[PDB]
């Protein structure tokens, strides 16, 4: 209904067919696109052209800055601020739904908190018992740690919970995994922090020695990889590599929702002016709970459910080895349930058989 | 030293007074006098407003008050700390407010108790009520699992034990009919939580509902069909007058400044009046403004955005459209005018008696009292209950 | 039991032989539920009645 | 924390069981002397 | 009213003898608010 929004020139052109296609299958008015590259000098660009495109329609993608912390939150903030609901294109942050500050601030990809069904889904197919789980100090980390402790209540076992807040000298996490003689474990923080982990387990010779475990997508990096050894399972997103498909299932989603509350007769007038924005929008919660009823038959990401937070249930994650240095996709597992046999899963040890997560655990105090 | 600003969306003339009126024999350089006056609620006025006071002067920390009931332009206030690495301090209004598990980085203190700070203020006055909730009912909301957290801790943590235990709602609220009931929930959502509560009969004089701050922020236009009995937890709502707490958080950020100069040896100061001007030495005076002294009273705080001494009061809405503001919590103590809240009202003159009525002593632990006695309003020679 | 709870803790003790300890000086009443040392203390010491 | 003699029924009982599962133990004491409780969510 | 009073006397077992066209209503008003 406004003028898209995009980092780059592929973006904007991506954003541009998207809405060309929109319109040829309730129109949408678009009269300029921009953008800046500092989150600060962003946060006003972003409601400025709000502003000049009257019409409440912002839709942007994460920005290739290595960091990927903070760049979109101003943007985040200065959307949520206002009942004018927004989606998100290629944004897999867990920070936005430990809290959920934002308003309707809902992603088509499900963040970093999410994909524990997965590991659930995985252990009661391979029957894995007594694992423990290691969660960064941040705020996603710790959300991530209780969604999977709710999603295993039903047991689990006396995981360690460090904090692990990303230090440079970290052994007490590796020594106390060592004593509880845990088989699985699974780790999820930041690339840093997970380099460091692979690089003290490897330092512990405990890396490729009888324990098989898994990685989450949030360390799933080339830089991450060439210090991480053979033998691990990790996930990948379906389709959450390339930001050029999604773009056309959220201009889809757009218009549906603009379509369906056409219907309604309160539909309200945005402001010209920035400045002159006194009035505080009355329709959003209307607007973003027919966004959430509404749903995708099908698309480039295939059948969209917004769950009770407002994201899309997939449920579809590629199961990824690692062996000689290099990553074979095993299957993929899709509403979480079985992943097809596409390969033959080898643990870091060398036994092709998962070793049993309860293992050499005699001596007892 | 501190060019910090009020700016009021009301007057409030009589700040920049009392802050020239402040002593500085504690004070290591005498602070900068500015003031902007605004009157808008855009995100780009605001920034205008910031890059004008920075070209002026040495800004290093704002004051933002506002008029409105938005609590989110605090929260936007606390991206202005994360564009200029420097403490923001609320007044009124919707910076009063304080948003949920807004703690990151950039520093910010607001006026408004937590979640934290209300579910304890909450469970006092329940205690003082002699009446436990015994039904666990969450909307979904943000902020649900902190207080639900907050609630598990307080009660285990408590001596005395506390129970616990549109179609579907009203089934719940059926199910778990308790005269003492928690919500949190929106004002939209409220409408029908208030009609589907009348129809199960929650509403009437068999239960009470306790919403803080999720929607009762200001009772001057309550719904009619809004039940009568419910009451909620303000943060000064007609106590501390704007300029007073202007004229508190000047004093507080200009003890902060002094305790970091003093820590340091180094003032920080602004790079530049532009966006990226501190994206290029912030922690310092973030890690000493948390333990601040001003005004004869320490007003410690933690990341969360709480008070050591926080002016909490209570509004008991009742059916003519009408609050009491009587209610005190000075020094974080529990008291109260209304401690006995309700022809079915009567009067019974007890005697000791010897064995029939044996307890004369009142546990000072709280000022409670057990679960199988009852309170004795004794006289005078004024309301001082004891135990019976 | 709410009401022999509270009002009668603070005169509690942290550990079982400091019990026994001032029992055996008569400053304490009685002591009980420590079923499994009073079973033993009745009747090796033979000075205190169950 | 010098190591004393334990002994007695309970540790006969968990000698016994020790020898009949074949398992390794490390019997030790406890500092805070308590039997167990639930002060201020968390068993101290 | 009815619901109130309804609601109040949760008893696993309600006698009701009315007119059908009244009845229906009534009936209603039972299943939301709600074993019995
Ligand atoms: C810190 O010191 C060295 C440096 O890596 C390391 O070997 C050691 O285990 C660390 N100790 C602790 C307690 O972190
Ligand atoms: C604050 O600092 C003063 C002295 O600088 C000290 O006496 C006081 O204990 C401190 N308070 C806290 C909470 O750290």
């Amino acid at each position: 209904n406004i003028g898209a929004v995009l980092s780059t020139r592929k973006h904007e052109q991506m954003f541009r067919e998207a809405v060309n296609q929109a319109n040829k299958r309730i129109q949408l008015n678009a009269t300029s696109v921009t953008h800046k590259p500092n989150a600060i000098q962003m946060a006003l660009s972003v409601c400025e052209d709000l502003i000049s495109s009257q019409v409440y329609a912002i839709l942007v993608s994460h920005p290739p800055t290595p960091n990927d912390h903070f760049t979109p939150t101003p943007v985040s903030y200065t959307a949520g601020f206002y009942r004018i609901p927004v989606l998100g294109l290629t944004t897999r942050m867990s920070i936005y739904s430990d809290k959920s500050i934002h308003l309707s601030f809902l992603r088509t990809v499900p963040p970093y908190s999410h994909q524990s069904s997965v590991w659930f889904e995985m252990m009661r197919v391979y029957s894995w018992n007594h694992i423990i789980l290691l969660v960064s100090d941040d705020h996603e980390g710790r959300a991530a740690q209780k969604r999977l402790e709710t999603l295993l209540e039903e047991s689990k076992a006396e995981k360690v919970l460090q904090f692990d807040p990303g230090t440079k000298n970290v052994t007490a996490l590796l020594m106390e995994a060592k004593e509880l003689e845990a088989r699985v474990i699974i780790l999820s923080a930041s690339e840093d922090d997970a380099a460091t982990v692979y690089r003290a387990a490897a330092m512990l010779n405990m890396t490729g020695s009888g324990y098989v475990w898994l990685v989450g997508e949030r360390e799933i990096s080339g830089n991450a990889l060439r210090y991480a050894p053979d033998g691990i399972l990790g996930l990948q997103l379906i389709n959450g590599k390339n930001e050029s498909a999604h773009i056309s299932d959220a201009v889809g989603v757009v218009a549906q929702a603009v379509h369906e509350l056409l219907e309604k007769e309160n539909i309200t007038d945005p402001p010209r002016g920035c400045v002159g924005n006194t009035n505080i929008w009355k329709t959003g919660p209307l607007f973003k709970r027919v966004l959430m009823s509404s749903k995708y038959a099908d698309g480039v990401t295939g059948r969209v459910e917004f769950n009770e937070d407002g994201d899309r249930k997939f449920a579809n994650y590629s199961i990824m080895n690692l062996q000689n240095r290099k990553l074979v996709q095993v299957g993929i597992y899709n509403g979480t349930h079985v992943i097809p046999n596409d390969r033959k899963i080898i643990w870091p040890g060398g036994e092709t058989e998962k070793p049993r997560g309860y293992q050499m655990s005699t001596r007892l105090k | 030293s501190i060019g910090i600003a009020v700016i009021l969306v009301s007057d409030e003339v009589a700040i920049k007074d009392a802050h020239e009126k402040d002593d500085f024999h504690h004070l290591s350089v005498v602070p900068r006098v500015e003031l902007v006056a605004m009157n808008e609620t855009d995100p780009k006025s605001i920034i205008t407003r910031i890059c004008d006071l920075m070209s002026d002067r040495k800004i290093q920390g704002v004051v933002f008050a506002d008029d409105t009931d938005q609590e989110a332009i605090a929260q936007i206030l606390d991206f202005i700390s994360a564009q200029t690495l420097t403490p923001i301090l609320g007044i009124h209004g919707g910076s009063s407010m304080i948003m949920a598990d807004k703690d990151e980085s950039s520093m910010f203190f607001q006026f408004g108790p937590s979640i934290e700070q209300q579910a304890s203020v909450m469970l006092n006055i329940m205690e003082e009520y002699d009446w436990y909730i015994f039904s666990i009912v969450t909307t979904y909301f943000p902020g649900y699992q902190d207080f639900v957290n907050k609630i598990r801790s307080t009660i285990e943590n408590s001596f005395v034990g506390w129970e616990l235990e549109d179609s579907k709602i009203q089934n719940q609220l059926k199910k778990l009919q308790s005269p003492i009931i928690l919500l949190y929930c929106t004002k939209e959502e409220a409408t029908y939580i208030f009609e589907v509560a009348n129809s199960v009969g929650l509403t009437g004089y068999g239960y009470t509902w306790i919403v803080p701050s999720l929607v009762a922020g200001d009772t001057d236009t309550v719904p009619a069909e809004f039940p009568t009995g419910l009451i909620s937890v303000s943060y000064d709502e007609w106590d501390y007058g704007l300029p007073a707490r202007v004229r508190d958080g000047i004093a507080i950020i200009t003890t902060a400044a002094s305790d970091m100069l003093s820590e340091h040896s180094f003032i920080p100061e602004p790079k530049s009046s532009c966006y990226n001007t501190h994206e290029k030495q912030s922690n310092m005076l973030n890690r000493y403004l948390i333990n601040v002294t001003f005004e004869g009273r320490n007003l410690s705080f933690s990341e969360d955005g709480y008070q050591m001494h926080p002016k909490l009061v209570i509004i008991l809405l009742n059916k003519e459209r009408k609050w009491e503001r009587v209610g005190k919590w000075k020094d974080k103590s529990l008291q109260m005018k209304y401690y006995v809240w309700p022809d079915d009202h009567l009067s019974i003159v007890t005697l000791e008696e010897a064995p029939f009525v044996i307890v004369e002593s009142v546990d000072p632990l709280s000022g409670t009292c057990m679960r199988n006695t009852v309170p004795c309003q004794k006289r005078i020679v004024g309301y001082i209950k004891k135990c019976c | 039991l709410s009401t022999m709870y509270r009002h009668m803790e603070k005169h509690n003790y942290e550990s079982a032989a400091e019990a026994i300890q001032a029992v055996r000086d008569n400053k304490l009443h009685a002591f009980i539920w420590d079923s499994a040392v009073l079973e033993f203390e009745a009747s090796q010491k033979c000075d205190l009645v169950t | 924390t010098v190591p004393q003699c334990c002994y007695g029924f309970c540790i006969d009982l968990l000698i016994k069981l020790a020898r009949t599962m074949n398992f390794t133990y490390e019997v030790h004491l406890v500092a805070d002397g308590k039997f167990g409780t639930q002060e201020r969510k968390e068993w101290n």
